[PDB]
């Protein structure tokens, strides 16, 4: 289902679908358009954890735990720079909150199975 | 090149790591308790955060002095 993330989160990033930065977060909080969002888990940070864990169960949002916060930023894209192979200059994001248009994919089925159930 | 008058500097926006739980007073139970106001107009919605100034107040883009 990594891959399906991918997919998901790469068409985000073709259409503009993904609300990136906290920032924009608290918009999208605010706007209530939150349809899916990814959280990095048993990081090094010194308070952020209880906030964004409000953040992420605040009102009809998933709960999505990924392992470290600057490979989140590879999913979204902060320093796509050199494509043909790794990065190497990359600064990290906490967390990344969708807005899904296109939501009649392929995957998207089993993502929105495993959403409701 | 330069002159003898000294150059004149600009309000660059210097950086301050980790402001966003300023936004908020995160607090024990899961209610949200804010220290600043908004912008009431629709032009500007809540998430456009305003100017902390300490007696008078600044909306998002609309330029509405809130004074007391
Ligand atoms: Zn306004």
């Amino acid at each position: 289902v990594n891959t399906a993330l991918q997919e998901v989160l790469k068409t985000a990033l073709i259409h503009d679908g993904l609300a990136r930065g906290i920032r924009e977060a608290a918009k999208a909080l605010d706007k209530r358009q939150a349809h899916l969002c990814v959280l990095a888990s048993n990081c090094d940070e010194p308070m952020y954890v209880k906030l964004v864990e409000a953040l992420c169960a605040e009102h009809q949002i998933n709960l999505i735990k990924v392992d470290d916060n600057k490979k989140l930023g590879e999913w979204v894209g902060l320093c796509k720079i050199d494509r043909e192979g790794k990065p190497r200059k990359v600064v990290g994001c906490s967390c990344v909150v969708v807005k899904d248009y296109g939501k009649e994919s392929q995957a998207k089925d089993v993502i929105e199975e495993y959403f409701k159930c | 090149k330069s002159y003898t008058t000294p150059k004149k500097n600009k309000h660059k926006r210097k950086k301050v790591k980790l402001a966003v739980l300023k936004y908020y007073k995160v607090d024990e139970n899961g209610k949200i308790s804010r220290l600043r106001r908004e912008c009431p107009s629709d032009e500007c919605g809540a998430g456009v955060f305003m100017a902390s100034h300490f007696d008078r107040h600044y909306c998002g883009k609309c330029c509405l002095t809130y004074c007391f």
